[PDB]
């Protein structure tokens, strides 16, 4: 469980929580080849410049922690 | 050449163009388009300024083909507007400047 | 404890079932508790409905 | 099939029974409209000549002469808040443009609905709501507007009636009952129309995040 | 709540002055306070503080120019409210000058309300004469004037007068 | 009749007839009397006994998988943060049993959560629109 990334438990924090699921979301949008051209259609970039975007993303998002 | 999502290149004078939204492209090589005075850059040219140059049409290629893309699809109405009994896909599709509504009959070309 | 409450003019419901003190619950009811009919100069899309209709008795 | 050239990326389009024809919504991110270009166009042609070198040599005339098609060379396009919006009267039996209306600098309309009200006539109308200023990824707008077109020469022609201002960006229009439904953001609203400008015959605040889009039976 | 008199007779001394003012505005309700001063600045004043509204507006439209030892007094509203009606009780137009509603109809007009809203030396908008002769539109040139006439007939038994908030 | 319980046995059992029905019947439509039973077995999820708690969440598995997440994530959304430790304690193991499988599919359930001073806790990606 512990080395499965993702993995909560009792103490689990926000800032964590939705960090992940956010990330988790991004690599979702990597993923499914659509919902990403539906990104590269609605703000007009890319398909390889929203996919940078986002692995700029992966860290950050959120900004820092608390 | 419209943006490609994916390039493959064939031997004897061929390149393939999957492009990431509209029309597919096949494209040929009719000349390797060195030696004449299109600026050939290197990376000890001296500058601290970036190293300009003018678009143009293609002057080292010919176009084979172009092959149908409807990707992306935003929009699709099917409504018979013509003569016949069959309703016509009337579709906005397309990405940026390249984007179009196309229809679609029952026929082969 | 609910005459305190609708007798003090706080409303008995379950929304208040946790403060104790007078005061807060005062501020949370505090909490608790626009029509356009256009006049026929076009100016009156920001006019209400019964303030047309005064018009149509003035009119 | 048979492909109709565009300019920028239609977001939907829809039906006009009697003229049977079909209006077009074009809108781009990034984008620059027509004009814009001219301005931007102009603004680096005067910004050319002031290097102040011999002066003599222009290729301000040409370079702004040279006029690339827009499919080969793709977007000239950049920027955060700038947009392109278009609207198109296209023939569906052929691909000739009918009429063609270029619309503000910042402004993006994601929906028009073409209708009659019962209290007028058969007078027709475009109905195309428009968001205007998007700051795309944080969420805002500096506000929303509506736009109104009379649909004439028996739907072959557009003019602009009025531009009535909205607080929020509409997201979907649609009839109901002889006059016009509009949610706007989460607000959902009951339109009717104004000579000069709509005004709302209903609301309702309940729905708590976003309008999307609507159908009416 | 507030009304400031002048023109008063100067040489009557504070103390009668006050008990004088006191006695004859007690006529039209509760005053809770009234202030004058003898400085060469303040001579010849006084501002009469009602515990009600309707008071002070009665008041002022009864007895303007009453002779009050020898000379006819001045009165209108006071400009700001008195620290003291502040401190019993605890938008940017407001106080505004243009008070436009209805409900002052019965055979109502345009001389009848032209010369209430005249009775104020701010007289100047008064739309009053339709079939209605119950929309009452009235501009008047300051709203202490306007105030004066809003609190004077406050509570014409109810009209409804709105200030073009 | 099982599941409300008369010995824990009863609730045990049954339980595993749940698991056993839900990977059985997966996918063919009748997820609706699933969920009611999935009522029923909810509030079995707090206890001791290793048998009944490890019977609860093979139940809970099986249901994940016939019922799909979006349902059981809306019953264990509220558990997580819960003041007490035991409940956040179970509640969060559920979630992940929930997590580890499945976790493609979760990203459309995870509800609006707003944005505080240092964080931007909305993804605004799912909110463009054309």
């Amino acid at each position: 469980q512990s080395k499965y990334i993702g993995t909560g438990h009792a103490d689990t924090t926000k800032w964590e929580w939705l960090v992940n699921q956010h990330r988790d979301s991004y690599c979702s949008y990597m993923g499914h080849f659509d919902l990403l051209n539906y990104f590269a259609i609605a703000e007009n970039e890319s398909k390889a410049r929203v996919r940078f975007n986002l692995m700029e993303k992966m860290l950050q998002p959120c900004g820092p922690p608390a | 050449v419209p943006v490609a999502a994916a390039m493959c290149v064939l031997k004897t004078g061929f390149l393939f163009v999957a492009s990431e939204f509209g029309n597919h492209y096949l494209y040929q090589i009719a000349h390797l388009g060195d030696d004449d005075e299109e600026p050939e850059f290197s990376s000890a040219m001296p500058l601290e300024d970036t190293f300009f140059f003018q678009p143009r049409p293609l002057k080292n290629l010919v176009l084979v083909d172009e092959l149908d893309s409807l990707s992306p699809i935003l929009f699709c109405q099917i409504a018979d507007l013509a003569n016949e009994d069959t309703p016509q896909l009337y579709v906005a599709c397309g990405r940026g400047p390249r984007s179009s509504l196309r229809v679609l009959r029952h026929g082969l070309e | 404890h609910a005459h305190g409450m609708r007798c003090l003019g706080i409303p008995n419901t379950a929304h208040f079932a946790n403060v104790t003190q007078i005061e807060d619950a005062v501020s949370l009811w505090a909490k608790l508790k626009d029509t356009e009919e256009e006049y026929e100069d076009s100016s009156g899309n920001v006019v209400n409905k019964k303030t047309y209709e005064d018009l149509k008795r003035q009119g | 099939q048979v492909a109709f050239p565009l300019q920028y990326t239609p977001r939907k389009f829809v039906i006009h029974p009697e003229s049977n024809n079909l209006i077009i919504i074009e809108t781009d991110h990034n984008a620059y409209t027509e004009a814009t270009k001219a301005q931007r166009k102009q603004q680096m042609a005067e910004e050319m000549v002031e290097a102040a070198g011999e002066l003599a040599a222009e290729m301000a005339a040409a370079f702004l002469n040279e006029n690339l098609p827009e499919s080969i060379f793709g977007a000239p396009k950049a920027g955060n808040g700038q947009w392109a919006s278009v609207i198109r009267v296209m023939n569906p039996i052929q691909g000739n443009t009918l009429d063609l209306v270029q619309l503000e600098q910042n402004e993006a309309a994601f929906s028009v609905a073409v209708c009659r009200f019962s209290n007028t006539g058969e007078d027709w109308y475009v109905l195309v709501g428009v968001a205007k200023d998007l700051i795309l990824n944080p969420r805002s707008v500096a506000g929303g507007f509506v736009y109104t077109y009379k649909l004439v020469n028996n739907g072959e022609k557009l003019e602009f009636l009025h531009k009535t201002p909205v607080e929020e960006v509409p997201a979907a229009i649609a009839p109901f009952q002889g006059r016009v439904l509009i949610g706007v953001g989460k607000l959902l609203r009951v339109y009717d129309l104004g000579k000069k400008k709509l005004l709302r015959k209903c609301e309702n605040k309940h729905i708590a995040n976003y309008i999307s889009g609507i159908q009416t039976i | 709540h507030t009304i400031y008199i002048n023109n008063m007779n100067d040489k009557i001394k504070k103390e009668e002055l006050k008990r004088s003012l006191y006695a004859l505005f007690s006529q039209f309700g509760h005053v809770v306070d009234i202030v004058a001063l003898k400085t060469m600045k303040m001579r010849g004043q006084a501002f009469v503080i009602f515990k009600e509204l309707g008071s002070s507006t009665n008041a002022l439209r009864q007895l303007q120019g009453f002779p009050f030892y020898g000379k006819p007094m001045r009165i209108q509203y006071a400009k700001t409210d008195s620290d003291i009606i502040s401190k019993m009780r605890g938008p940017d137009y407001p106080p505004n000058y243009i008070l436009f509603l209805n409900n002052l109809p019965e055979e109502t007009n345009e001389m009848m309300l032209s010369m209430l809203f005249n009775q104020f030396p701010g007289f100047k908008e008064v739309r009053l004469v339709p079939g209605r002769h119950d929309i009452a539109f009235v501009e008047f040139e300051n709203d202490g004037q306007a105030g004066a006439a809003r609190d004077a007939l406050q509570g014409f038994k109810a009209m409804k007068i709105t200030y073009a908030k | 009749d099982a599941l409300m319980d008369r010995d824990l046995v009863h609730r045990q059992t049954a339980s595993a007839v749940v698991q056993h029905m839900s990977l059985g019947v997966y996918g063919f439509g009748c997820e609706d009397s699933l969920n009611h039973l999935l009522n029923y077995v909810w509030p079995n999820v707090f206890e001791t006994s290793p048998h009944v708690i490890q019977a609860v969440m093979g139940a809970l598995e099986g249901l994940r998988v016939a019922i799909g997440p979006c349902r059981m994530l809306q019953y264990c959304l509220q558990g997580l943060f819960h003041p007490a430790r035991k409940v956040r304690d179970v509640y969060w193991k559920i979630y992940n049993s929930i997590y580890i499988g499945s976790q493609d599919a979760l990203i459309a359930h995870y509800p609006r959560i707003y944005n505080d001073d240092k964080n931007t806790y909305i993804r605004y990606e799912l909110d463009y629109i054309l």
